[PDB]
């Protein structure tokens, strides 16, 4: 479970902190939201695939930032992450991802598949309880929101997914990306 | 300076200079005159097209090459060395645009081009390139960016240069009357005047302008 | 693969001296079309010079001839035909002539930059008419340089034909008149020339038959 | 779902903007129509295969356009795209495509399979609701159409596919061959 | 040639070290609370875009270095250094020690001074960085492949003069305005305010950044 | 070895052509009736089995050729020729055109006259082929890699003498018995020779009979 | 890679002259244990001789030093550590020193027998405890030869320390007395010292205060 | 190494043939009744196990040969010959023709006389077998790569003296006891020679045990 | 890799001069024993002669010694042990000595025929007794030649020991009389009764200076 909400101000990400293999919870504290400089990603699936994609993308963001004299745009890092997912189609990184950042073009939110398909959308959820959470988002999303009101919408939608999905549960972190503060 | 050390290319002279690299720079001094100017309003680079035989396609021959829709460049010296180097440049540019879906910084284009020149000036059974390049583009968020590739592999970013047979004469003319606060009709005039100190329709001219971020030919 | 103090590669200029010692080959490109031909000198009176070949057909639209050595331009003709048919297998399209001469000339460059490889001692004069715009004709130098030409000739009598075509060039001409001009630029007998022409009306290339080039070569 | 209609004046393409994995809609806005150069393509299937084919074909269209000094024809780009699909037969690009453009020979519309078979037709549909949508096209079509009347035929046929296929719906993009107007 | 003289010295290595003696003057100083290294940018032609030419390169967030000698040899060596650094950060998710960066750089230099048909590098490097806590660290790469960690050195045309000036007044105590001042006084055309390139790493926030063009003017005016 | 002289001639190729001038005399004649090619078998020692020495080699049942110069260079070149011929017949199930056989042979000679640490071949070949439903064509391979198709040539120590004899009395139309007579006369002798002929009626290439070799030698 | 008519390889002997121009390094073995140390001469006032390193720790029980060039014996130290840790991954056992010096010396041989490869210009002296067979010292020559020594020293003053250790090398020494002997053989803190002791089978390099007080003794 | 002299001769090949002239004397004789080849075993030091040192090598159960010149060049060439023979017998389950064994041996010699950084072989071989049908068979390999089939030859230090003795009186057929007599006479004590024979009745070659050699000394 | 006009390779003879400058090594073969030994000169007083190795054990049944350089014959000893254990892994059988010296000598040939490779400057003498007959001794020359010997010795004093063993040889000796003979010509021995190659420990050498 992971939720992104696009506001006119900035993109808000939030996801669970629960990992269960089979019918048994191994950990009540498994980080599924990660920071990349100005950007931030969060996904669901196998944890090891998600962790190595945060680390690979962190390295190659530093790759682009050290060579060219311009800081990375979110569309460029998204197409990069789509190609990284796409080269390994034979053995796919089993993880659906949400990519969120703010560029000079504006706030941008992105959906990535293990094959590597890039989708732009305003609001999205990913994982087991995503069905439930998008229901809450489909009830109460408007294009004109504030950053902290979208925080409360993400808490309401994630709390609904906690109460009605067996694979999700307690432990919520929220990443508020306006341009000034990460 | 001791000049018995001209064997192969992978050998330092006792002063420390590689003589074959300097000999390759003599090969671009024997090339045709090519010019590149950048001011503030955009980009002009051009090249002389001398007619050695009355039965030559002066208007059919090509020396201005378009690396991407936003970067063009010209070469002087040999043709084939800078031409296989132009194939590597276009391939690297389209590879960067396939990965990031983004125009390419010119420091990175000239970087990987110049790194190829270094790799052929450090291995035994490979002749160095006898071609110098001058690269002009404006797809960056700032303003224009001109670079020049030397067969040693060095960068020099320039406001305006020219290399070839009449390269030093145009170099001293552009030393006389250059200035930044100037526009695009006047900078293409300046490059034509810098080639005149050294003709009906026997010159290739290409310009990139900062308003619509693209590169075109004439 | 050593650079001289002035900057010239001496082995390349020596290979260009080797094509100066070749037979005389001609290529003319007018407003009318493309004609290229080659002299067939007979060193021995038992040669099958009627069976020897110097005009090669790269594709049904483009042909070319070589001068200098035989074997170097012959393996270079195999690479050209392979590159042309590879482009036609991919795109199902005729090939632009700048790209054929490009990859040929890039091969010449690659053998003029590596140590234990002799450069090519053969110059080529390609010329096709598949483009929908106008005809084309280029020449490959062993340095790897292009020069597009209206009309040239290289070999032993290359400079004499070069100055003759400098004298009486007509840009607009007849295809019967441009094959006339190349025969005049070479000066032979029945069995001392191969002639091939490409015409813009039906976009194809063909070398001439023994009782067709002869009936036109009588006229002079 | 994606529909191409061949008119005397040009070629009209239109497709869905809906992606659903399983029984669940992930996105109400997934572009399945793309404009490359002087023409456009649009297909259905896995989105990542279609997106990487738009990007690969965009690069090699620029490849042909730079190195051969002329612009590119639609039969040539179709044969190129058929070979690109065909070299990867072991791991096929899981996507059926519609290729549409206008050459000097006239308007040309093309159907491509994941193996790489090239078909030239007048009217076509591709995907889940293609059965439904081609039904509408097989009713009202004529060889003598106008460009904007064929737009309305594509809206009627795609709307039928919206009501009767559980894979398409929401909005539908349109490229006429170039204007693009989303209604 | 990769052949040993009867004394035992390799002549091409000493000739390559003469090639870096013909390089521009680059400076590196390492004192008790951080890192400053800078490089002269001499203007051979009026038409040079001097304030856009680059000689300070950023290997990692905490490691910056400069080269002298040739450009292209130390530049392809800078790409290998950045690749090794980012590979170590992908494996361990950790900043890289400079002894290991300069190790693999120097091992590449050694490998090109022992094989036949390969010219050695004609570039010397000076590498600085904050590592991980502790204090700063500075190394210099010689084309033979040797390490020498230094408190403060400078190599190039005026390398020996800057070596003797820093031999004179090397104050132990480091400041945030005195460690950049010492390098500015160890460089010696009068000095331009937009024709010299300065980068510093400081121990409080463990990072490295080149000075902006406004910061060059404000610092070079106190001299 | 891979360096041009200032006139443009490769000296090592001409030195290899001097090595085939020091070879034994081999002959090849083509006429309307077909193909005759033969080779002298000089006896340097009385210990030599001249009956056992081979110089006429059969590439395919319709293609035969001989070499002069060194033995081993043209012999490894004969193995490559036989392999290329049988590969074409495995692919197309068809006899092979001689322009393509001599093509790939000659391309191998070129490839060893353009690379550094390889000596060029010091062997010239003369190949006789009837192809399929066509008049027989004879081609000669030079160590530079050049083709020259010939009506009749001979190379070796007495190559120029046979060349001028065939310049005297050679024409286009005559028998198989008269062209084997013509080649024997061009080699100037009781029995030291290998003779092979290809005839156009039954499109095949054969070898020594030692019956018709004595009988036709007496004329 | 060519033999002189006497049979000696001249390039190998030239590399042994290169280690004769190296700094003085010392290795001594007594029944008390292992001591090896190396001189650290200061060519410039600005050299961080406090941070320069010549004693390297191969494993917890094997340390060695080099003389001659730095980079050749340093890439040779990476190969030694890789071979040691590979043996410890396979057998889960400490490594015999004859096998470490074997594979090091075999690499030196392989670079003294192939054409386009320069030989190593570095001599090594390796000390450790291995098993329990009292001490174990070897020396690697650039020809690839072993010589196991009780105590040697090579470098500029190598022959003087060799003749000093020829004078007063004694079997019944303390570990404190054998580190005394190496300091006496080198004739305040520009020397770095490392010892391996047989009681606790490990290697230790001396810290600043340790070698400082031991120098102030004798 | 790989350069033609202006006459056309390769000097390094002729120098390698001078190296086999400095070899020990080896002999091979071939009569209409069978095959005998032997080799001299000179004793340079009084501590050699001359009864254990080997120069006659067995390639197959029906083909074998001796070398002269260097030892190691013809010895690695003997391993290649045995490998090629056993490879042909694994494929066809048939004894190997000797023209094919000497072919592939001689082609290897050619390949080392055409490439730059390779020294040519300094060993000449003489090969004797029986195969099936061609009872008297003998070939000689020259370091240029040439075949010469011989009735009887000998090469080494006294090679020309044995060559002229074998040039003397000798007819086509005679018993194997008389052809081994001829080879012993062509070499001019009991174990200074080592001798191997192949006989046409049982198509093999056992070697002589030293007991039969002692029977062939005194007679 | 170039022939002189007589036909001799000069670099091979120069490598044989390098083994003439080696230490003296000895090998003697009788009809009842193998003994081979090697001199251990002490150049410096700090060198532990009793710690330096020159007798190497190829297999359970085969030992050999080298002279000339150390490192060339030492990497050649690793190839010899590797080839022996590979033959013993395949056939589960002791290795014939003609095959060990064969492949060793073929390696020497391969380094005397290729351009950018120096030849070996080491001669080997190999003594094995695992055959069903009697013992077998061979010597490898850097040209790649075999010579099987009853008894030889090569090094600086190689010719003096060569002429001494020419003086007083015998076919039938003890283990004890043939090790006496090798000591007089100036240690490891293989004996035919128990088919193994034993190395003497540090005590037994004190017998032989006394006896």
């Amino acid at each position: 479970t992971a939720i992104g909400i696009k506001t006119k101000d900035g993109v808000v990400l939030a996801a669970e902190r629960r990992l269960s293999y089979g019918d048994f919870v191994l950990s009540k504290s498994a980080r599924k939201v990660f920071k990349l400089g100005r950007f931030g990603i969060a996904g669901a699936g196998i944890v090891g695939d998600i962790q190595t994609l945060t680390r690979i993308m962190n390295v190659e963001i530093k790759y682009y930032e050290m060579y060219n004299s311009r800081k990375i745009s979110a569309r460029a890092a998204a197409k990069l992450l789509s190609v990284i997912l796409y080269q390994n189609k034979v053995l796919p990184y089993i993880s659906e991802l949400l990519f969120g950042g703010v560029d000079e073009d504006g706030p941008k939110l992105f959906i990535l598949d293990p094959i590597g398909s890039l989708i732009e959308d305003s609001y999205a959820a990913v994982g087991s309880g995503a069905r439930v959470a998008i229901g809450v988002l489909e009830a109460e999303y408007n294009e004109s929101l504030t950053s902290e009101a979208a925080k409360e919408l993400a808490i309401k939608s994630m709390k609904s997914a906690v109460e009605r999905d067996v694979m999700s549960g307690d432990g919520i972190d929220i990443l508020i990306i306006n341009k000034n503060n990460i | 300076a001791a000049m018995g050390y001209d064997r192969a290319i992978t050998i330092f002279s006792p002063d420390g200079s590689l003589y074959q690299v300097d000999y390759a720079f003599e090969a671009v001094k024997r090339g045709w005159t090519t010019l590149g100017v950048k001011t503030k309003s955009g980009v002009v680079l051009l090249a002389e097209k001398r007619k050695a035989t009355q039965l030559l396609d002066v208007d059919g021959i090509e020396k201005i090459f378009m690396l991407d829709d936003h970067v063009g460049c010209t070469f002087a010296g040999l043709a084939s060395d800078g031409r296989i180097l132009i194939d590597y440049a276009r391939s690297q540019a389209l590879q960067h645009r396939l990965i990031y879906d983004e125009p390419i910084s010119i420091e990175y284009l000239t970087k990987v081009i110049s790194d190829v020149k270094q790799a052929y000036t450090q291995h035994g059974g490979v002749r160095p390139f006898g071609v110098a390049l001058i690269v002009g583009g404006i797809d960056k968020g700032k303003q224009p960016k001109l670079l020049m590739t030397e067969p040693s592999g060095q960068f020099m970013p320039y406001y305006a240069v020219a290399i070839g047979q009449g390269g030093y004469t145009a170099t001293e003319y552009l030393e006389k009357n250059y200035k930044e606060d100037l526009d695009i009709q006047s900078t293409i005039l300046l490059a034509l005047r810098a080639l005149m100190a050294t003709n009906y329709s026997s010159v290739e001219i290409g310009y990139a302008d900062v308003d619509s971020g693209t590169f075109k030919k004439l």
